[PDB]
């Protein structure tokens, strides 16, 4: 299923069909991705299960090297990071970096604080680490040089935002979709009703609450006007 | 024809070009046509660009050995250009016919020098020379930067130019270095 | 059989080491 | 050890792990730790690959290789005789007998200036990857994958993603399957028991095998008929 | 050579074009790209003055174990136009039914 | 040029040598030179090695077109190489210079054949149909030795003579005829 | 009649032809009448397609010997298809009538011979040469790339010229080389 | 010299560098940069008369030992057109094909 | 100015040294003065040692071109040191004066060469390589005298010819020519 | 290596070249 | 193309022999 099915059964069983509706589906959209990240935590946070492939997605980095803090000599090495910055992912599934190819390569998605201290192990010197710094951005890590070539990875996670990694998806073989409408929504097939009645209770109530609805200098909702 | 010191000084200031004629009996009827500069930014894949750095017509001058063998020595500021971030293509263009009975593919009218300044991949080196002594470890450092230079080595040499400036771009683009004095200093 | 430049370079490289000139005498 | 080492990649232990949906997370750079942390704790010298190298003393003081765990026995180049551990608390330090060693990091201390020391040592077996390589014995492999499940279920019982029994389950398996595997390892086969023969029964008691590299440890005692 | 030449610069352009794609190549093909140049800068330097033809067997048969070590090393090929077993194209021509004292003839 | 026929005579007593000049109109001018033998001992990459097994010089044979054609019968038994367990390679060369119009790669003076001798492959061949006939079951060896003839004939057709020698030497030197 | 050389050229410019009539005295009257360059995708059951990639009439020419053999060396750029993803059927058609008494089934009036670039399928077959070397492991590639070769020549050589095609689609024409240099090189 | 103040005014500016973005470097450093300056005014003043060749070479070689030893200390690049094997750029020219009793001639 | 050739002889008898000076409209008035050999026992930072293994006057040999280029053949057997384990380092000297119009940095009295025996690498790159040949693994020792020799490299490039010195002894003296 | 005649030839003719 | 030192050899004693 797409973002326009998913909209458009929210605004069908709230009936917002006229164009001047309060309730634009720009609501629907917001409602719709922070629900999703709801369910996706109140399901899978309590205890571990398995996480179906439908709440993944790979967005698509490309990666430059950057000073660790500038460009002086005693500042550290430097690291790779993504151009753009990356979205948070939620830690339910399995976070993956991969070179291109799902099914190779080893490219370690860690914590912060973890990358910090990481490859002094001297079996563990040729391991790429990876993790999102609060900068925003995903900074890459190893004791290796020949990481610094590295061009470009995807990184396939539940994100934290459906929006906001679905504008960073890899191309597909078509090409890119610019409407966000025609892309997949990440949820699965058994979560998608109960997200469609959070959000349809979520609105149902303000969709027939009252207006502040004359021009008069004044406050006119205490009237229920 | 074929180049007998191409260069860059290592003070920065002058891009050195000394090219002279072979001097076997079929080249006496060739000479010297102009040299063009042309720099990564502005290559193309046959030829000098139609938008060089620099052009030099050599029979704009005396008018025969002093045609046959001809020097520059450029100044980089007067060019515009960075002496350590930039990777020069001189061309040198013949102007005459071989006598017959050369054997093919020794009457090339066109060469291609390439030229880079090595002073800073040797700083890069530099840093990672030490770990050559210590043991037990792969000197990762010293290797990359080994290999990073003999690629634009055999890039060159193959004339596998295009590959050579994506290298180039990658690696060696960032290079910086002490730009030279424009007042001289007083040494000897 | 053909002979490149760079072949007779070599060739003249060798044979530099062989003769001497009249002053060498 | 009645069956043989054959060696296999890493990644053979992540084929049969990520068999479970809750390990599904677990990485070759996890398995490269835990199977590290299990070579150690099981200690099994079978696991280990034998070599001998020579190195030189300078004065007291001898470089060791990079790839050393632990030593078999130190011997003199020249004699062979092998040497002893150093209880000496003041080896190379002067004032106003049988040689030993004692060894810390890199550095191996021996109580001779200049002599050149053979050391038969113990190292890992390694990947075409600068990686351990581990047995193929099911048996070793389904204890290295009950060790890494049992650390994965102890985090996630810290956390309250795995219930008590399961990590229960889990740790008695890993238990059983350790003491299986410890007795796999080390129960001497056919040839090892003829060694351990010869070496049991002497009418003459051998007790110098130390000074050889126990060469003749196994050796049979023959007695002349009279 | 000119072929050596073409072996090296295939080798670490594929060498730069894994590190591009992956952050990572084994090092024990980083040693078989380290020998493969060495050897090449060695035989098309100032130290080719100093092979034999004994040397240059050696040097062969010692590069030939790089070969297909790694992917970035090749096995080369060469303009050839023989096998292990050839073709007869020969073709059977007597002269007017006869024979010598003991075989047949032709032309 | 091209070889008309090159191989070891049925009785394992000569090795033929049968070479030709191709026929095309602009190969008049172009005659054969000479014929030289070497085994994989000897075997080097650029052109004949020094200390050849067997130089020969056509101009002696004859006293033109009889230039562009030559046969050979040398009895391997005066070489003082074993018939059974050598590769020989034969290099020969063309004392000529073909016309103006010779398509481009053409003019390929030197060419190059490898001989082996069949017969103890043929023989082995027979050994393993003979151990397949008891209890049809296809030996492991008969297969190994079916893909390594394979790989010796890929070594050879692809120009990599070396690692030919390479598996020559290892899997099929010890050879009985 | 029959092929004397029927073949690609290893530098992957010209498809060498070299058809003659056999040299027996029943085929005297026989001649040659055209011969017709095919490729997989335009081929036909029976006989030559009625659009063909090159037609040559021999008889536009001198008009015994000479029509008796013919040679093309056909560069294959004119032809504008790929020297190695391509296999070629070349029909040679015969003109005349043989004379009696000859046995039946060798006055056949038309010939067919396929062609195929082996290079890259020996290309291919080097990656996996190597697992012959090594031991307790079959070595599969290696094997999967001779029954691919052995398939096509079979398939040819019984006649089976459509699974030939099938195969050859299947398996090698995705075939790479470097295409020839227009150019031409120095060398001898 | 001139150089060893380059050197040590270099190291000095990276340890206050050093200091300003982190606040903190490892004293076997500082110890290095103390031996490195006090080598430096050691040189530049009133006791370089004391030293002789010899003692000029164990000081170099024992400075050296600080060149990659830190961050700070960097390897110093002279001016330099040499290296191990160096190009023969020599030219062959006989004499109307002559030799001499045993070899050949040239101008 | 400049080396033409600077290598010891192929035969390890001669420590073959040519210098000219460079050929510039403006360095007519530069002379050759003086050829000082120093080993890696004697060299220092500031120039020729004093007691050098070898002075040489140019004036001498010459009775004004002539000066401009110098050649020499030093019996290294003379000089009383190894062929095999020495680093000569060659420096040389100009009398003369540019003209004004020398373009900056031109201006540089002084230069220096390093030599070294390439047989004995030679010898090791082949023992290596035969060792490569027994089951097709490269020595780690290869690869370390491989890396070696481009950290020597680089310390010679870059002018830090004490370290070269550190390495060349600690890891190159013991050689066999 | 095996040279012919006319290499040899050439050989003479190039070093000629700078007679 | 590669020379060895034979092929030097050669030549140089072919150039001797005619001069």
């Amino acid at each position: 299923m797409t973002y326009n099915e998913l909209i458009y059964m929210v605004l069908d069983e709230l009936k917002l069909s006229s164009d001047d509706s309060y309730y634009t589906p720009d609501h629907v959209i917001f409602l719709l991705v922070k629900y999703r990240s709801f369910l996706l935590k109140q399901r899978y946070s309590d205890i571990k299960k398995q996480i179906p492939d439908s709440d993944y997605q790979s967005i698509c980095l490309d990666l430059i090297e950057v000073p660790a803090i500038s460009g002086e000599p005693c500042e550290g090495s430097s690291y790779l990071r993504s151009k753009n910055k990356v979205p948070t992912t939620m830690m339910i599934g399995n976070p993956r970096v991969y070179p291109m190819d799902f099914y190779q390569g080893e490219i370690t998605y860690i914590s912060r604080d973890r990358m910090r201290y990481v490859g002094y192990n001297k079996f563990l010197r040729n391991i790429i680490y990876c993790s999102k710094a609060p900068d925003g951005y995903l900074y890459f890590k190893s004791w290796n040089p020949q990481f610094l070539h590295l061009e470009k990875v995807s990184f396939n996670a539940i994100f934290e935002d459906a929006k906001e990694a679905s504008e960073m998806a890899c191309p597909e073989e078509n090409g890119t979709i610019c409407k966000l409408e025609d892309k997949e929504f990440p949820i699965e097939d058994a979560l998608v009703p109960p997200l469609i009645e959070l959000v349809v209770k979520e609105l149902r109530g303000p969709e027939y609450s009252p207006k502040d609805e004359d021009n008069n200098a004044k406050d006119d909702l205490p009237d229920a006007r | 024809m074929h180049f007998n010191e191409l260069r860059i000084s290592q003070d920065n200031r002058f891009l050195i070009i000394d090219v002279s004629v072979d001097n076997q009996d079929y080249f006496e009827d060739v000479l010297l046509d102009s040299i063009v500069i042309d720099t990564q930014d502005t290559f193309v894949m046959n030829g000098p660009s139609d938008n060089p750095l620099y052009i030099y017509n050599v029979e704009d001058a005396y008018d025969t050995q002093q045609m046959k063998n001809v020097r520059l020595e450029l100044n980089i500021q007067d060019l515009k250009v960075s002496p350590c971030s930039t990777m020069f293509f001189v061309y040198v263009k013949s102007k005459g016919t071989p006598s017959t009975d050369t054997p093919c593919g020794f009457d090339k009218d066109q060469i291609l020098g390439t030229v880079i300044n090595l002073q800073p991949i040797y700083k890069q080196t530099l840093k990672y020379l030490k770990e050559v002594e210590c043991d037990c470890n792969i000197p990762k450092g010293f290797i990359d930067m080994i290999l990073k230079l003999k690629a634009i080595e055999l890039c060159v040499r193959t004339g596998n130019y295009p590959q050579a400036i994506k290298y180039w771009n990658k690696f060696f683009i960032k290079n910086n270095c002490k730009s030279p004095t424009s007042n001289c200093g007083c040494y000897g | 059989m053909f002979f490149t430049q760079e072949d007779y370079r070599k060739i003249e490289k060798w044979l530099l080491a062989n003769s001497r000139k009249d002053t060498d005498f | 050890m009645v069956n043989n080492i054959n060696w296999v990649k890493l990644p053979v232990i992540l084929d049969r792990l990520l068999r479970h949906p809750l390990l599904t997370d677990l990485n070759l750079e996890t398995a490269i730790q835990y199977t590290l942390d299990f070579i150690s704790a099981m200690g099994l010298p079978n696991v280990y690959v034998d070599k001998i190298e020579t190195i030189d003393i300078k004065e007291y003081r001898g470089e060791l290789p990079c790839d050393l765990i632990s030593i078999n026995q130190v011997r003199l180049h020249k004699n062979g005789i092998a040497l002893r551990a150093m209880t000496d608390n003041f080896n190379a330090y002067p004032t106003h007998g049988e040689p030993s060693f004692k060894t810390q990091g890199r550095v191996i201390f021996t109580s001779i200036k200049h002599e050149k020391v053979d050391i038969s040592y113990k190292a890992i077996m390694l990947d075409d990857e600068g990686l351990p390589l581990i047995p193929d014995n099911p048996i070793f492999l389904k204890t290295l994958e009950l060790y890494i499940k049992k650390e994965w279920f102890t985090i996630l019982f810290d956390m309250g993603k795995i219930s008590p029994a399961v990590l229960n389950n889990t740790q008695q398996e890993y238990a059983f399957k350790a003491g299986q595997c410890n007795n796999e390892f080390v129960i001497p086969s056919v040839s090892e028991m003829e060694a351990i023969t010869n070496m049991w029964n002497q009418l003459i008691p051998r007790v110098t095998e130390f000074r050889r590299g126990f060469k003749n440890l196994g050796d049979k005692e023959y007695i002349r008929v009279h | 050579m000119d072929k050596m030449l073409e072996i090296s610069e295939e080798a670490i352009t594929r060498y730069f074009t894994t590190l591009s794609q992956f952050g990572y190549k084994k090092y024990s093909d980083v040693d078989k790209i380290i020998v493969l140049f060495f050897m090449e800068e060695m035989l098309a330097g100032e130290m080719s003055y100093y092979v034999t033809q004994d040397d240059y067997r050696n040097i062969v048969n010692a590069l030939y174990c790089l070969a297909g070590s790694t992917c970035m090393i090749d096995f080369p090929m060469f303009e050839s136009y023989d096998t292990l077993v050839h073709s007869n194209n020969r073709t059977f021509v007597p002269r007017i039914t006869e024979d010598s004292i003991l075989r047949s003839t032709e032309d």
